[PDB]
């Protein structure tokens, strides 16, 4: 006995020693890296906002205006779903499954992954 | 609680945005060109990642060092990249990632030889207009929420024209006034 | 006016040749780059970092150049030595695809180290071609009867010696070596660089399995090693990697 | 012998030919000494945006 | 001090002639109407710059927009072009078309438009085509909106025919073109023409 | 005045006065014309006034 | 004086009327004029 | 081989007329102005 | 008989959304085994079922530790005797149906280190007449 909670807890806590070890390195200390060939500072790419969405237009308040107004807005699809992504599954898998309320699930699943644009 | 992270994803938006500095120079054929999409330019230019014939290639690696490239060539826009710069940093082949690159620089998205001094501006678009772009949230500064559709504008700016959207002044002109 | 051109600057080989970086190719707010921080929209406030402000000043001036079913990845090794300094370096290579000379990207890689030799376009191609010469019937195997071997994989970068040990199947082909060279990076937190030298040195390992299944034909799978929880049943892993400072 | 891509083709060029028709309205005799050319009219586009190109030539 | 040496000869971009060999490639609608145009510009202006025995690489490139026409004469016995697409096809092809006529009176860019075996087949439809309309057949009865669509397209095809009618001198029994051209000669009413 | 004025396209009276002085001065070269304003008035902004 | 302007700058703005304006240039008789205008001459033989 | 030359003097009048007889009259003062000043090259 | 001591003593309690109503933590079925067949259509001698229900259980088991930290790749292969051909399959696998990688701390799940991204950056065009604006 007591082998395969020894295990469980070694790998939990060396987990947590690599969470523990890249954070300090990447964002606490000195906030990213250096390139050593080019000057471009490392960074991860999960705090990158890796997709774009398409354009939005709209008009000024005052008439014969000449001022141009370039800005950034973020969206998402109400910031409390993962994205668990079920989208890169074909049609054909899931048809032998013994419930339906799993099939409305999957379903919803992969429309709120295909509308991830406004 | 709802608007505290919101200010708090507003504040570490505004934390890590990587503002510019240097504007970009594109030529006026490459404005098929998206960063999101694959163009079926490049699918028909490179047939060996669509084709499937190689398992080392294919389009997501050929995305990743699609936007490497040209993510950093644009943050250091002044320095002539190259190819030994990028190789040591990417694992792909030789005789591919020169085709890239030579088809990167071939139309004129990287390494454009221009002296932007000697060339007069004009007013393309329309003047009024809010262009705003639409980023997602990215996975790892959202919130906790131990257990939300409120949009967040993180740089205000404006334009009095195109003359000094082409130099990147912000109107601060009334502080450095001559 | 008051534009900053687009090209015209290639300071790159006194950053190879600045001593500080980690660049194993030659021998002889608190930020240090503004990628997070505005400069309020001002040219001239991008002169207060050093690393930005040397290459403003010892920048230079060069000119524009201008230029299969199945896959063969060979890692191709270099190590010339050359007025004082070595070259020191590995890159893949397809050898079903011949659409670039080795010659061609020789010439390439001394223009980017700016020596214009005429001599090391030749010294580095030979060195190419005669390790496709050796490695060409090496790499296209057909690798069936499950082997399931042990691998020792070490990484040589700067005293920073990298160290792994994991069992491989070398008989499916799902699982790509250069994700699987990714995914320890974005594990342990890496710097790019050993992106390509985890893969550049698991697929040496590869073809010496290879050389050890074509030219000898020793099977040897005969109880690969684990910890009676996986494969074999023993009582019911083999090693962890680390980057070690030497 | 068509009903269908005939009145589409007849709504297409019929407000074409008007918009060509419609393209030479303000350069009139007691329509350009007036200042109802110049000022305010953004909504215009085809002058008062090649200021800037035409100073670059000399042709003032 | 690096900003003191800088090559004029390319400092102001990429020159014009890889600009416009680009623009063509290019998807955008506005650059291939300028570089078209530019093309006409300059067919007219400086016909040896342009010339297929300089640039091999140039022949493909003005395919791409005269081959997709014969859909477009197919459809040309009836209101079929509705939207502004198809009538800037018509324009681009009947653009291009001339470009290649005016690039076909130099006596060194002709014969590898006669060693090339689809241009001369573009031309034997415009020719067959234009039979019905020498002759009197009930088949492809040309719309009297789009007539002016054909006859100055039909030139441009005559003028090539009389460019590479010098280099087709072994004539068979079987000739399209010699039966094709006895019957235009018999109903048109234009002086350059016959 | 010589202190800096409000935001720009407003046109004081000291700013349309300045530039009806200039052009009796020179009559052209609009580099000379601009300055004449202040110097905070674009050659492609007083023109587009002036007209 | 600005009456001066005012001709050089509509006759420099309307004199081509045809290059910028999009529905002028995309007309059937505007684009084979400007088609057939830069017709190079035939040679004899 | 690339060589960077002078493109050709292309006669781009500001006024676009349509008619034959109103162009010969400015390229013939175009060819006088053009060949006079590449005379003396030669 | 060995799974029972561990899931009683320091086991978080259970977060399971909608979508995964699906899998049975004492036996497989139809979708399991449809997705992988190399565990069970004589692939080899080493991808045996039993070893097979070993990794699935103990994935799902070493995930109940710590509910709000990513599982990684490397610790689950730490102790495991397992290919890493078949650990990515079977990670991947529990990381697509949502499993193990669900509701945790988005600020756990680590990404490629690279440069920033280039999407709201002012690109202008090099008009041969001009420097209009790209604003579409």
């Amino acid at each position: 006995t007591n082998w395969l909670y020894q295990h469980s807890a070694a790998c939990s806590r060396f987990n947590s020693d690599l969470f523990y070890d890249r954070v300090k390195v990447l964002l606490v200390d000195q906030q990213g890296l250096r390139d050593a060939y080019t000057n471009i500072l490392h960074i991860p790419e999960s705090t990158q906002s890796t997709t774009v969405l398409g354009w939005r237009r709209s008009k000024n308040d005052s008439p014969s205006d000449t001022s141009i107004v370039y800005e950034t807005v973020i969206h998402d699809n109400d910031l409390n779903k993962p994205k668990t992504g079920l989208s890169e599954i074909p049609k054909e898998i899931y048809e032998d499954v013994v419930d339906e309320d799993v099939l409305r699930a999957i379903t919803e699943q992969q429309n709120f992954e295909k509308c991830n644009e406004y | 609680n709802y608007e505290q992270e919101a200010q708090k994803l507003e504040e570490k938006a505004l934390r890590f945005l990587a503002k510019q500095t240097h504007p970009v120079i594109i030529p006026s054929f490459a404005s098929w060109f998206d960063i999101s999409k694959i163009h079926e330019i490049e699918k028909r230019s490179n047939p060996d990642f669509f084709n499937d014939s190689s398992r080392f290639k294919t389009p997501k690696a050929y995305k990743d060092t699609r936007n490497f490239i040209i993510n950093t060539y644009r943050l250091s826009p002044y320095e002539y990249l190259t190819i030994t710069a990028v190789r040591r940093n990417v694992a792909m082949d030789v005789a591919s990632i020169v085709k890239i690159h030579a088809f990167l620089e071939k139309w004129g998205l990287i390494n454009y030889q221009i002296d932007p001094r000697t060339k007069p501006s004009l007013i393309g678009p329309s003047f009024t207009g809010h262009f705003q772009v639409v980023l997602d949230t990215p996975q790892g500064l959202k919130p906790f929420l131990p257990e939300f559709p409120v949009n967040l504008t993180i740089k205000k700016n404006v334009y009095d024209s195109a003359q000094d959207f082409n130099a990147l002044q912000d109107e601060s002109r009334n502080s450095r006034q001559i | 006016n008051q534009l900053i051109p687009q090209a015209y600057i290639s300071n790159f080989h006194n950053r190879l040749t600045n001593e500080d970086d980690g660049i194993p190719i030659f021998t002889m707010g608190n930020a240090v780059l503004p990628d997070l921080q505005d400069q309020h929209h001002n040219p001239f406030n991008i002169l207060r970092y050093p690393k930005i402000r040397d290459t403003f000043i010892n920048g230079k001036v060069v000119s524009p150049y201008r230029l299969s079913g199945e896959a063969i990845m060979i890692p191709i090794t270099l190590d010339i030595e050359h007025m004082g300094h070595t070259i020191k370096d590995q890159f893949l290579w397809n050898y079903n695809d011949d659409s670039i000379s080795p010659e061609e990207f020789a010439s390439i890689y001394c223009k980017d180290l700016d020596m214009t030799s005429a001599t090391l376009q030749t010294q580095i191609a030979n060195i190419i071609k005669e390790q496709l010469k050796d490695l060409e019937n090496i790499a296209a195997t057909e690798i069936m009867s499950d082997l399931h071997v042990i691998i020792n994989l070490t990484c040589n970068l700067q005293d920073r010696f990298f160290e792994d040990n994991f069992q491989w199947n070398l008989n499916d082909k799902s699982l790509t070596p250069e994700r699987f060279a990714t995914s320890i990076v974005q594990d342990l937190g890496l710097t790019r660089e050993f992106i390509p030298l985890i893969s550049q040195s698991l697929h040496e390992t590869i073809l010496k399995i290879k050389k050890d299944w074509v030219d000898g034909h020793l099977i040897q799978d005969h109880v690969p090693n684990d910890a009676a929880f996986g494969y074999l049943s023993g009582i019911r892993s083999n090693w962890c990697p680390r980057v070690e400072i030497l | 012998l068509h009903p269908r891509e005939t009145l589409t083709h007849y709504l297409w060029s019929s407000k074409q030919n008007e918009l060509v028709l419609q393209g030479d309205q303000y350069f009139n005799e007691d329509a350009a000494r007036t200042s109802d050319i110049y000022s305010n009219n953004n909504n215009d586009r085809s002058l008062m945006g090649n200021i800037s190109l035409l100073y670059s030539q000399g042709r003032l | 001090n690096v900003f003191q040496s800088l090559p004029k000869e390319t400092a102001r971009g990429v020159d014009d002639l890889t600009r416009m060999e680009m623009a063509l490639l290019s998807g955008i609608p506005e650059e291939i109407k300028w570089s078209l145009k530019k093309y006409l510009t300059y067919s007219n202006k400086a016909p040896y710059m342009i010339s297929l025995r300089t640039l091999p690489d140039l022949l493909p490139l003005f395919k791409t927009f005269i081959l997709p026409l014969e859909r477009i004469v197919e459809g040309l016995n009836k209101s079929s072009i509705c939207d502004s697409k198809a009538m800037d096809s018509l324009q681009m092809g009947l653009n291009a078309l001339l470009i290649l006529r005016n690039l076909a009176q130099d006596t060194d860019s002709v014969q590898i438009l006669v060693k090339d075996r689809e241009i001369k087949s573009f031309i034997l439809f415009i020719l067959k085509k234009f039979q019905c309309v020498a002759t009197g057949d009930n088949k492809w009865q040309l719309y009297e909106g789009n007539a002016t669509f054909f006859n100055e397209l039909t030139h441009y095809t005559l003028d090539l025919m009389e460019a590479i009618s010098s280099y087709i001198a072994p004539a068979m029994k079987d000739d399209h073109y010699f039966q094709t051209l006895v019957s235009i000669l018999n109903y048109t009413k234009d002086r350059y023409m016959v | 005045e010589n202190n800096g004025n409000s935001v720009k396209k407003n046109w004081s009276d000291q700013e349309m006065l300045l530039l009806l002085e200039g052009i009796e001065m020179y009559e052209d070269q609009w580099e000379k014309i601009a300055d004449h304003v202040g110097g905070h008035k674009r050659v492609e902004d007083c023109i587009e006034k002036f007209l | 004086k600005q009456k001066s302007i005012r001709q050089k700058l509509i006759n420099n703005v309307a004199s081509q009327a045809h290059h910028n304006i999009p529905y002028l240039r995309d007309s059937p008789f505007t684009a084979a004029a400007q088609r057939s205008v830069q017709i190079r001459s035939k040679v004899i033989v | 081989p690339l060589n960077w030359v002078q493109g050709p003097a292309i006669f781009h009048m500001l006024t676009s007329p349509y008619t034959q007889d109103e162009i010969i009259n400015h390229e013939m003062n175009f060819l006088k102005g053009r060949l006079l000043e590449l005379q003396e090259i030669t």
